[PDB]
């Protein structure tokens, strides 16, 4: 998933300027993955610490799609933002634990978290 | 220029004393129609109680009249008016004063022209003065559906009241439906009906009601001549009018059969504007007396003088009339949205530095 | 408004008919939802009729595939038809549809024509068997079935698309389902004389009057005892005479005895009806009898005798008169000798009969169908008579011109225009026509004259185009007011309906020349210019003259300020 | 007390408006659906009714917008995707319609209109054998369709 998401990111970056039909496909793919079920044992995503890279990378991609001024109307954006917020809050519903991955593969996770933090801070609409 | 006094001083300011019954009706109850005509041509209004008294007494007169008036020739026949009061005045100028001219009107006093209430008041005054020599027929717009859809109801509520409107509507409900003219002509606003083969079918109707959604009276008020004349290869007498959504077109064979069976010569009707004020199709003649329809059509008007078994078409041009904004709208409703829009825009620009 | 079941069934059938070859099991299924026989007595509901119709359309469009299985089912069904239980009448329409698809199938393949025809006469023989043998069932479902099968006896189509296919489109037909006696409108089906003679015997048997009185009486008795028909006599009468005309309309090379017998029968019926009717639906039957009589004329002597009879009739019902004119035209075109006798009567009728004036007809202010029908008859007459006498048309238009020099002039002008347009294939006849039109000026008739000459210009001859351009250019340079809107409408129509490209470009450059001549309410020609130029591809290279005209036109347009 | 009486009232109003839709009187249907929407503004069936009235009016844009908005709330509604596929197919885009039809048949496989639309779309391609099979499936399914779905009766001990 870690490399599949990068492939999706680059393809979306090209398709944002190039065409206007793949945008609907990307929106459908993103919308059917997350869910608004912040709770005990149902979030449609693993909650282990060792898998915080792909999660926040996908959330950052969703935020970037939201910030590109592509979706015409104003009711899909509400749903997308609500789902993103729900998943982000859902991640924080377990006791903290320490990372288990190696020395490498840990720096880039912190970098991705910083990028997502900056993107979230910039959002004001 | 004065900031308080009026700029265009040549227009006299209308009196704010609504005229009373004693000022409009003389000792014997006859309307002073020259005074009334001058006042209404000046856009003057009546007191609510006097308008209501005129309308309901006229309704009571129609109520005491037969369904089928037996009006003899000579007569000047007039078609749609559609609120063009100053053209009704021109019509009477061309045809002759009702003091010495017999008249038959085929309806549409209301709907589209903005002097409908003046038309009603003036025609009602003539009906008061000449109850057995001046006759007024019903058109298809003399009903609640259209007068509530168009502006007549709003006009009544601006100038008089809603209850005055309802009383006027009930008077229109009292209007006879048809005329048998010189034992030769059936005179109606719209035309024929599949369910009317004799004058007695008209005489038997119950007219004291809102016009129904279907049936012979509806067709009488609503029907039209067909698009093609003289080349009607079709054999059906009445066919569905897909433009109007109700009632029927009637064909030339239908008219000829009705005339022959009833020993009639033709049928006199209105309802469709004509550039010349008339059209001769003779089994059928349409006459249309509303010049410059909607202030844009630029059409002539005509009347039909029927006398000595001769139909003499007399044309006349339109006359000037006073201006009204659409739907009798006041200046606050018109301008306040723009004020709020531009003040909001300014505030937005002030803040979006 | 078709629904859902009907539409999807039709879609399935039409998709099946395009897959060639189609597997037999699908057609077996289609017959499976089709009805089946119960002891010789059938039942019918809407869905079963829809299935039968869909199977019929599939067979029609299937390029005649697997007929060996379906055709026996159809003929068994039609054999069982007279006692089919039933749950405009529906029965007559269903019979109309099934007779139609059967007739189309019969035309498509010749190997079965004898079988289909023979079962057809068998079933009408059986129907004739019990019609004159309960009253409710017979009145409700037997005679209406007879009328339904009568509406489409032998009528068939010679088109690239089958006939029933046009009846049910895939997305006028309803008219066929709303009238009383409507119908539809070259291998010459080899029907043996015995079948035709039997059919004539049935026609002669049913046209009897006493049976009509009896059926009317029993219908009245049933009506008073406790339907949509009221009187069967007139619709029947009309139906048998109509299809008697239609079935035998286009047969050739028949024994003379049969022709003589049918001629005697039709003349007897016509004269009896004409004598009785001198005291509505019988007028169409009289027209049918007249058409049959015209078809039943083989000798010249009888031809002019009939022409004299109709000529006496004309100068004494409207469709009867129209059919009389059509029959006179038919006689004139079939026999060239009678031309010298038929032209004077028709010409006098056009230029004078009072019936035309009454049809046009105090009316004081202080028709065309018969007209152009007669004009087309005149054109057919002279185009048929030009084969023998070449000088007849010269004397003819001499007489028309004489009438012109001596309301009526509008009729003469329209007639002359029609002759001029219709006879383009002639020698130099249009030159005298344009000569008399030019010399016949003085005038409200100028509008009709200019419209007529524009119609002539539509033909597209160089010399007449040059002369008409001279006239129109002089008229435009002169500026009457009444002859300006007329000329602009005329040349707009011309530019809308010119075909040859040489004259197109010539008139384009000459219009540009006229516009630049107007260079001292001025730019009224530019709609015509746009209408013309919307018919050509973009201009890349052309004569430098045209480039100069375009440059001058553009500079004048911008200097007057028309560009902004 | 509870919220279900409001559901009953809204369903009453929607059922009343459905009769108006079936006869061709847009104004009364609009009035009734606005009255129903006064209570719940985000219900998907009210958006479906709005799309129905817009389609009856004769607009091919507002109906699309309403159907998309309705499908964005409850992605398991079959009528909305059926109508959207129909209008998209009549528009010209022949790619998304097949995908929507496949999703609809995956969700439920008992609605004959789905099969009919699938076959109609496939007919424009050329593989008419599968189209005929789909038509066969559609009519055999429709041969036994009830007035309302059988799952209305509660499944309770």
């Amino acid at each position: 998933h870690y490399i599949w998401i990068d492939f999706l990111v680059q393809r979306f970056e090209i398709a944002k300027y190039c065409s206007s039909d793949q945008v609907e496909i990307f929106s459908s793919l993103l919308q059917r993955s997350m869910s608004l079920n912040i709770g005990g044992a149902k979030g449609s995503m693993n909650r282990h610490v060792a898998a915080i890279g792909p999660r926040f990378k996908l959330l950052t991609l969703g935020l970037s799609l939201l910030h590109a001024d592509v979706v015409p109307n104003a009711t899909i954006r509400n749903v997308l933002r609500e789902k993103i917020y729900s998943t982000a809050f859902d991640y924080f519903s377990c006791p903290p634990k320490f990372p288990t991955q190696g020395e490498k593969r840990l720096r880039e996770d912190i970098s991705i978290m910083i990028k997502f933090w900056t993107a979230m801070f910039s959002d004001k609409k | 220029l004065s900031t308080t006094d009026r700029v265009v001083k040549a227009v006299p300011f209308p009196p704010s004393h609504r005229l009373t019954a004693k000022e409009v009706f003389d000792n014997d109850g006859k309307p002073r129609v020259d005074i009334l005509k001058a006042h209404l041509m000046k856009e003057g209004r009546l007191e609510e109680s006097v308008a209501l008294r005129i309308i309901t007494e006229g309704a009571s007169i129609l109520r005491q009249e037969k369904n089928l008036l037996d009006i003899d020739a000579p007569v000047t026949v007039c078609g749609d008016i559609h609120g063009q009061f100053f053209d009704l005045m021109k019509l009477f100028e061309v045809g002759g004063s009702p003091a010495n001219t017999r008249y038959l009107f085929l309806g549409d006093y209301v709907d589209r022209g903005y002097f409908s209430i003046e038309c009603v008041l003036y025609l009602w005054a003539l009906k008061i003065l000449y109850p057995k020599t001046l006759f007024l027929l019903r058109g298809n717009h003399e009903c609640r559906h259209l007068t509530e859809y168009f502006t007549f109801k709003q006009e009544c509520k601006i100038k008089y009241s809603e209850r005055v409107y309802d009383a006027c509507m009930d008077a229109f409900d009292c209007l006879p439906l048809a005329a048998l003219m010189n034992q030769q002509f059936l005179c109606v606003h719209g035309g024929l009906s599949p369910e009317i083969n004799t004058l007695d079918d008209i005489r038997k109707l119950d007219r004291f009601k809102e016009p129904p959604a279907y049936g012979p009276m509806c067709d009488i008020l609503w029907s039209d001549p067909p698009e093609n004349f003289g080349n009607e290869k079709t054999q059906e007498h009445f066919t569905h009018n897909t433009v109007r959504g109700c009632s029927y077109f009637y064909s030339y064979p239908a008219v000829c059969e009705f005339l022959q069976h009833n020993n009639l010569l033709s049928i006199l009707r209105a309802h469709e504007a004509q550039d010349a004020g008339y059209r001769m199709y003779p089994s059928l003649i349409t006459i249309f007396s509303a010049p410059n329809y909607l202030d844009v059509y630029n059409n002539k008007a005509a009347v039909l003088k029927y006398e000595n078994n001769v139909m003499n078409i007399r044309q006349f041009n339109c006359s000037p009339h006073p201006y009204w904004l659409p739907n009798f709208m006041d200046v606050f409703t018109w301008s306040l949205p723009f004020v709020g829009e531009k003040v909001t825009e300014m505030l937005v620009n002030v803040l979006n530095i | 408004s078709r629904g859902f079941y009907f539409n999807t069934v039709l879609s399935l059938a039409r998709s099946l008919a395009v897959q060639r070859p189609a597997s037999l099991e699908k057609v077996q299924k289609l017959l499976c939802m089709c009805p089946v026989d119960f002891h010789g007595i059938f039942q019918l509901d809407e869905r079963r009729r829809d299935a039968v119709i869909a199977l019929g359309i599939f067979l029609i469009e299937s390029d005649l595939q697997h007929k060996d299985c379906v055709v026996p089912y159809l003929l068994r069904l039609l054999k069982g038809l007279p006692k089919v239980y039933w749950v405009l009448p529906v029965a007559e329409s269903f019979s109309f549809c099934l007779v139609t698809l059967l007739s189309d199938v019969a035309y498509r393949d010749p190997s079965l024509r004898d079988e289909i025809l023979e079962v057809l006469l068998q079933v009408l023989h059986v129907l004739l068997g019990m019609c004159q043998a309960d009253k409710e069932y017979l009145c409700k479902y037997a005679i209406p079935c007879l009328i339904g099968i009568s509406r489409a006896f032998g009528r068939y189509s010679n088109m690239e698309e089958s006939l029933l296919s046009k009846l049910f489109p895939k997305i006028e037909p309803e008219y066929y389902f709303s009238t009383i006696s409507s119908s539809f409108s070259y291998k010459e089906f080899n029907i043996p004389l015995e079948m035709l003679r039997e059919l004539l015997n049935l026609v002669k048997k049913i046209v009897e009057e006493a049976v009509l009185k009896s059926l009317d009486a029993i219908v009245a008795s049933v009506m008073e005892a406790n339907l949509y028909y009221t009187s069967f006599s007139d619709p029947l009468y009309l139906t048998m005479f109509k299809m008697l005309r239609d079935t035998l309309y286009y047969m050739k090379d028949l024994p003379t005895s049969f022709v003589k017998e049918i001629h005697d029968f039709v003349l007897e019926q016509f004269n009896t009806s004409q004598g009785e009717l001198q005291k509505k639906l019988r007028c169409q039957a009289n027209a049918a009898c007249v058409d049959l009589m015209v078809w039943a004329v083989k000798d010249e002597q009888g031809a002019e005798n009939l022409c004299i009879k109709l000529s006496e009739k004309l100068q004494s019902h409207l469709p009867l008169l129209i059919c009389c004119l059509q029959g006179l035209g038919r006689l004139c075109e079939r026999f060239p000798v009678v031309v010298h006798s038929v032209t004077p009567s028709l010409r006098d009728f056009l230029v004078i009969s009072p019936v035309l004036v009454k049809l046009y007809k105090k009316i004081s202010v202080t028709y065309e169908q018969l007209r152009d029908i007669a004009i087309d008859n005149i054109c057919r007459c002279l185009k048929a008579g030009l084969t023998v006498d070449p000088v007849i048309v010269e004397a003819f238009l001499a007489s028309l011109s004489n009438r012109l020099y001596i309301l009526i002039p509008d009729h003469t002008i329209r007639a002359l225009g029609h002759i001029a347009v219709a006879l383009r294939d002639t020698p130099k006849v249009m030159e005298p026509i344009l000569q008399i039109l030019q010399q016949k000026f003085c005038s409200p008739l100028d509008v009709l004259i200019i419209d007529q000459l524009g119609c002539l210009v539509i033909t597209g001859n160089q010399y007449i185009y040059q002369e008409v351009w001279n006239l129109f250019q002089q008229i435009s340079v002169k500026a009457y007011r009444h002859c300006s809107l007329a000329v602009i409408n005329a040349l707009a129509n011309i530019a809308a309906n010119i075909q040859d490209e040489h004259l197109v470009d010539e008139l384009l450059m000459n219009l540009l020349e006229l516009f630049v001549q107007l260079g001292l309410n001025l730019g009224v020609l530019i709609p015509v210019i746009a209408v013309l130029t919307r018919r050509l591809p973009p201009i890349k290279e052309a004569k430098p003259r045209l480039q100069k005209l375009f440059r001058d036109f553009w500079l004048y347009s911008v200097l007057m300020g028309f560009a902004v | 007390g509870p919220l279900h009486p409001w559901m009953t009232l809204a369903q009453i109003w929607l059922h009343a408006a459905e009769v108006y839709i079936g006869i061709g009187k847009p104004a009364e249907a609009t009035a009734c659906t606005q009255e129903a929407a006064n209570l719940f503004p985000m219900s998907h069936n009210v958006l479906y009714m709005r799309g129905q009235i817009a389609e009856l009016r004769g607009s091919m844009d507002e109906a699309r917008r309403w159907y998309e908005e309705a499908l964005a709330i409850s992605p398991t509604h079959v009528k909305s995707m059926q109508r959207l596929a129909l209008i998209l197919h009549q528009l010209g885009r022949y790619s998304l319609a097949e995908k929507i039809l496949r999703d609809a048949v995956q969700v439920n496989s008992t609605a004959h209109e789905v099969w009919n639309g699938l076959g109609e779309v496939l007919q424009a391609q050329g593989n008419d054998a599968a189209a005929t099979e789909c038509f066969l499936t559609a009519l055999e399914l429709e041969a036994s369709s009830p007035a309302v779905p059988f799952t209305i009766i509660p499944r309770v001990l």
